[PDB]
């Protein structure tokens, strides 16, 4: 049981040996009440993504503390996007296609200041509440 | 106080753990180091790394002459895993033989793998002696000759492990452990440390800056990096001659590199397309890739999570060494039909492409996302 | 360590880094042609070039002057301030 | 932009941080910052240049999230 | 509680949700043993002459104490796969969505505000 | 003196011992976490531990709209419009999960409940998430906001115009008509002001609670 713990340095190196295409590991501050560390990794094919996700979870259980809760992989039915949540780490397995459309790194580095939030504007009801054509 | 690692080795019920308890017990009288209970040593703490679970008992005893670290294992299957993986490498070893049993073909494997761990200095102890004792002693010298040791200079000490632990025989039990203490202080008590060997760098990352060139990062284990050194990169049938320009540590320029440090090698006049992970950084003419390799691989038991069905020759697992991944083919040695789980034996495994494999290069064999074997290179053919 | 800062040797190492760059090729590259116009490089492109000079000689380039450095000849003159070459 | 200096300063400063990267793939980080500064720029109005610069400035700070 | 024939609000940057239309989106079906749907539950939508699956994210009916209570019925459009069609969630989502059983991680990933 | 609403018990057939038990438990918790004097109009920022995360800290700011419950389970509800979404959270006072309660702006409104703020215009419930606390001298009368609020169109969550709600903080003139007002008057119940056995005096009760509290400290 005793030895290596579950943390970024071990987890990333663990990913890299399965030919992780790109890795973005993001430190999340405590005010954003989600996780300590956000991770995005890309893949070559759909079956390659399953390979990685399933290795990571398998290795997790090996080094897992007894009281450390068990984890669930998400989106096995999905083609392009797979996600696994740990205690204080969150990982997203994607094609390059879905990276181009989600821009998860941009959202989490700069929150309210991203381009995607700028295009969309809040809709307000008119004064006296009368619509005109 | 110089500190080295030394570990017990031998057949089951040869009083290995009793000696381990005894050697710390006598030192407790003097108050040299912290001692553990015999029953405490019986229960080995669990160590988990690289998908391999091991019950290794570690006891720390400091003799007056030098500091020592000691390792104990409950089982033979536990013993082999420790030394093949080399989680805690041992400079010396103690071979323990029972008076009633002495040498046994099972104990042979213990000394046979000792050739592969690069240890050629051993200590023999005889226990359970409560002229027949002297009869078994001569075969041990002959046994060590077979492996490649010279049997004559090996120290063989008469005593009883239980006598030493209970302190009932000062002339037998006590005199034995002090003789063992003196024998280890005679044979390889001082550690071996040199950096004369050419440096090997498995490339962890390939990093390119325009107007700077490719930076390749790796952890040192042998050798020292210097600037302006003409160097060779080899791997995946790609061999190119180039020169080191800069070395990077803590994002600073440094002339000299040290083992156990992750250094960033700067190279010029090369393309990022050619330079990928899986490449190895060495001096030219030093080493060459070996396609066919002899190695002793421990096949994992069903208990840990190894596969239930034993494999036949021409089986194709996945070979993992350094930073490179490749699949291979295992041909089983003759007289054997299949290789059952929980049993370790030497193989001739053949890689798809010629890839570098040297002596003492630890590896794990895999099938997709599952581990079936861990092994160490015995010979390059 | 003291390297001999020969003006000719300075020129060689300056053109060495420019041929290392992807955008510009040695065919149209010359000692006297400037980056922005002649070699057809953007302002952001320039920033990377000066970084190449930054780590090579190991002396800091302030952002105030980095702007005016738009020519290889300007550079070989600028780095001549580091160690005065006459010849 | 707000200042022609400020944008070139920002492009410089960001790439300096890229050297200090530990876990994140450094080739991708550089590629991602390059293309951002390319396709967005060369075509903008005066008012939105105040916003896009600020977006980069909070990237520099990394207060809300820092890539490592 | 969002049941059959309930008007909902699509809180996404998705084109389908934010498109101007004569009908508000209606809850066709609730994927629960009993018809009532609380937060985290999946429901089927009739928008713009098509059926679409959606995740309930906050509602007007009071819940457990420290859990937030919204003033509109907010849903996020999702594919059958589980992939959200939209890219961003402007509106805050409750944090409770995390610990609940199912595929919530992706939606959390694209959300900005937690309340 | 100010006694927290929770301490004064409702009319019941509950034995006094049950209240004594609960009071002791409440008072212990008050020592650990300072409970500020706040009113229904006041603005509060509450910091809590977030169980859905690994002990990360959540703060929420909003205007109090109601304060209810008795004993340990006593509660209050905070309202606020976050970036174009109305949010209401009910908080337990004696929940161990809560880290800190601060009074950002201590004021009373005209009426004791503000649930009508849902039907009021959005801006009346929109409060800045990051605002500086504004403090007054200790021996000052608790300030009252005499704001009346403009409303949305007449379909409301409840019929506020009816005298049972007795809302004094709504600009009725703006939204309603005279005939609607006289229609609402049909539900007046004028005897109810003078019903003598309907009243609940807490004078002696509060006195005994004070005696317990001064003993505690
Ligand atoms: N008579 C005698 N018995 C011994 C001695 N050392 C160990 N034993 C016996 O060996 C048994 C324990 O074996 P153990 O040391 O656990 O085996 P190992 O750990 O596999 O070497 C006990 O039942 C002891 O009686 C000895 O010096 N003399
Ligand atoms: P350089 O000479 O290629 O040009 C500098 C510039 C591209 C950074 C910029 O000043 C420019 O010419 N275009 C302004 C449009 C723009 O997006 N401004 C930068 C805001 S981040
Ligand atoms: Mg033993
Ligand atoms: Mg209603």
């Amino acid at each position: 049981h005793t030895g290596p713990k579950f943390d970024i340095d071990m987890m990333v190196s663990l990913l890299r040996q399965e030919n992780a295409r790109d890795i973005c590991v993001i430190q999340v501050p405590p005010e954003m009440r989600y996780t300590d560390y956000f991770v995005i990794v890309s893949g070559t094919s759909t079956r390659h993504l399953h390979a990685m996700a399933f290795y990571v979870v398998k290795m997790y259980k090996h080094l897992k503390c007894k009281r450390d809760p068990h984890v669930k992989i998400e989106g096995k039915d999905t083609d392009d996007w797979l996600c696994v949540d740990f205690g204080s780490m969150v990982i997203h397995l994607m094609l390059p296609e879905t990276r181009e459309i989600y821009e998860l790194e941009k959202l989490w580095t700069l929150r309210s200041y991203d381009d995607q939030l700028a295009q969309i504007a809040p809709e307000t009801v008119p004064e006296d509440f009368i619509l005109g054509i | 106080k110089p500190h080295v690692n030394v570990g017990t080795i031998g057949h089951v019920d040869h009083g290995k753990t009793t000696l381990t308890a005894a050697i710390t017990k006598i030192l407790a009288e003097g108050g040299g180091a912290k001692f553990k209970k015999y029953e405490e040593i019986d229960n080995a703490p669990e160590e988990r790394a690289r998908g391999i679970t091991i019950n290794a008992a570690h006891v720390e005893y400091s003799t007056a002459a030098r500091h020592y670290a000691h390792t104990d294992c409950p089982g033979h299957a536990d013993y082999v895993k420790n030394m093949i993986t080399g989680t805690a490498p041992l400079d010396g070893c103690i071979l323990v033989v029972a008076a009633n049993d002495g040498p046994m073909p099972q104990t042979r494997e213990h000394l046979l793998l000792a050739r592969q761990i690069g240890v050629e200095h051993v200590v023999v102890y005889v226990n359970k002696a409560d002229e027949m004792v002297e009869l078994v002693e001569l075969e041990i010298r002959e046994l060590l000759t077979e492996f490649g040791y010279k049997g004559e200079e090996t120290p063989v000490i008469v005593g009883s492990a239980l006598c030493a632990l209970e302190g009932r025989d000062p002339e037998l039990g006590l005199k034995s452990v002090q003789k063992l203490l003196d024998a280890v202080d005679t044979y390889i008590p001082v550690p071996a440390r040199d950096l004369e060997k050419p440096f090997l760098l498995p490339v962890e990352a390939v990093y390119s800056v325009p107007g700077r060139g490719t930076v390749v990062t790796g952890t040192l284990e042998r050798g020292i990096l210097k600037k302006g050194d003409e160097c060779e990169l080899l791997g995946h049938s790609k061999n190119i001659r180039t020169v080191v320009t800069g070395i990077e540590m803590f994002h600073k320029s440094l002339e000299r590199a040290e083992a156990g440090d992750n250094l960033g090698a700067l190279v010029r006049g090369l393309k990022r397309e050619d330079l990928r992970r899986g490449l190895v950084m060495v001096k030219p003419g030093s080493i060459k890739p070996h396609q066919k390799v002899e190695a002793q691989v421990y096949i994992l038991s069903k208990e840990e999570g190894g596969r239930h069905k034993p494999f036949v020759s021409h089986f194709m697992p996945v070979m993992f060494s350094l930073t490179w991944d490749m699949a291979c083919r295992i041909i089983l040695p003759p007289e054997k039909e299949l290789a059952m789980p929980g049993e370790d034996l030497k193989f001739n495994l053949i890689l798809r492409q010629p890839m570098i494999l040297e002596k003492g290069q630890r590896f794990t064999l895999r099938d997709g996302n599952r581990t079936i074997g861990t092994g160490l290179v015995t010979n390059t053919l | 360590d003291m390297p001999p800062l020969t003006l000719e040797g300075i020129q060689d190492r300056v053109l060495y880094v420019l041929k290392l760059y992807d955008k510009i090729d040695p065919e149209k590259l010359s000692v006297n042609s400037h980056f922005m116009k002649d070699l057809g490089l953007d302002s952001l492109d320039q920033v990377e070039i000066i970084m190449a000079m930054e780590d090579e000689f190991g002396f800091e380039i302030p952002d105030i002057d980095a702007e005016k450095l738009m020519c290889p000849q300007e550079i070989v003159d600028y780095i001549a301030d580091k160690k005065d070459v006459y010849e | 932009p707000w200042s022609r200096e400020a944008v070139l300063s920002l492009y410089r400063a960001l790439l300096r941080q890229g050297r200090q990267l530990r876990y994140t793939d450094r080739d991708f980080y550089f590629a991602s910052i390059r293309r951002e500064f390319r396709k967005n720029q060369k075509l903008e109005d005066a008012e939105a240049r105040e916003r896009q610069l600020e977006k980069g400035l909070v990237f520099l700070n990394g207060k809300l999230g820092r890539i490592i | 509680a969002i049941q059959k024939m309930t008007r909902v609000r699509v809180v996404d940057n998705s084109a389908l949700g934010n498109s101007p239309y004569h009908r508000a989106p209606r809850c066709i079906h609730v994927y629960k043993k009993n018809g009532v749907g609380k937060v985290g539950d999946q429901i089927l939508l009739a928008i713009k002459g098509q059926k679409k699956k959606a995740l309930i994210v906050g509602h007007c009916m009071p819940g457990p104490r420290m859990t937030p209570r919204f003033d509109s019925n907010n849903v996020v459009l999702i594919e059958d796969n589980g992939n959200p069609v939209g890219t961003r969630i402007k509106t805050p989502i409750p944090t409770s969505l995390r610990k609940r059983e199912g595929e919530y991680s992706k939606v959390l990933a694209i959300a900005q505000n937690f309340v | 003196r100010f006694l927290s609403p929770e301490f004064i018990p409702r009319r019941g057939r509950t034995d006094p011992l049950k209240f004594q038990i609960e009071r002791k438990d409440m008072l212990e918790r008050r020592k650990v976490l300072h409970i500020p004097e706040f009113y229904v109009g006041s603005i509060l920022r509450v910091t809590t531990a977030d169980p859905y995360a690994s002990g990360k800290i959540s703060q929420f700011l909003g205007i109090c709209i109601q304060r209810s419950g008795r004993g340990l389970g006593a509660t209050f509800i905070l309202r606020n419009v976050i970036e174009g979404q109305g949010v209401e959270i009910c908080f337990e006072l004696y929940n161990p999960r809560v880290q800190e309660i601060q009074v950002v702006k201590l004021e009373k409104r005209l009426d004791d409940s503000l649930l009508y703020l849902r039907d009021a215009l959005p801006e009346y419930s929109t409060f800045d998430v990051n605002m500086k606390p504004v403090v007054q001298e200790p021996n000052q009368k608790v300030p009252v906001n005499e704001l009346k609020v403009k409303m949305k169109p007449k379909p409301w969550s409840k019929r506020w115009e009816r005298p049972n709600f007795n809302i004094k903080g709504i600009r009725f003139d703006l939204c309603l008509t005279e005939q609607q007002m006289k229609e609402a008057q049909k539900w007046n119940q004028p005897w109810l002001e003078f019903d003598m056995m309907r009243e609940y005096d807490t004078s002696k009760i509060e006195a005994a609670i004070w005696k317990e509290i001064e003993a505690s400290k």
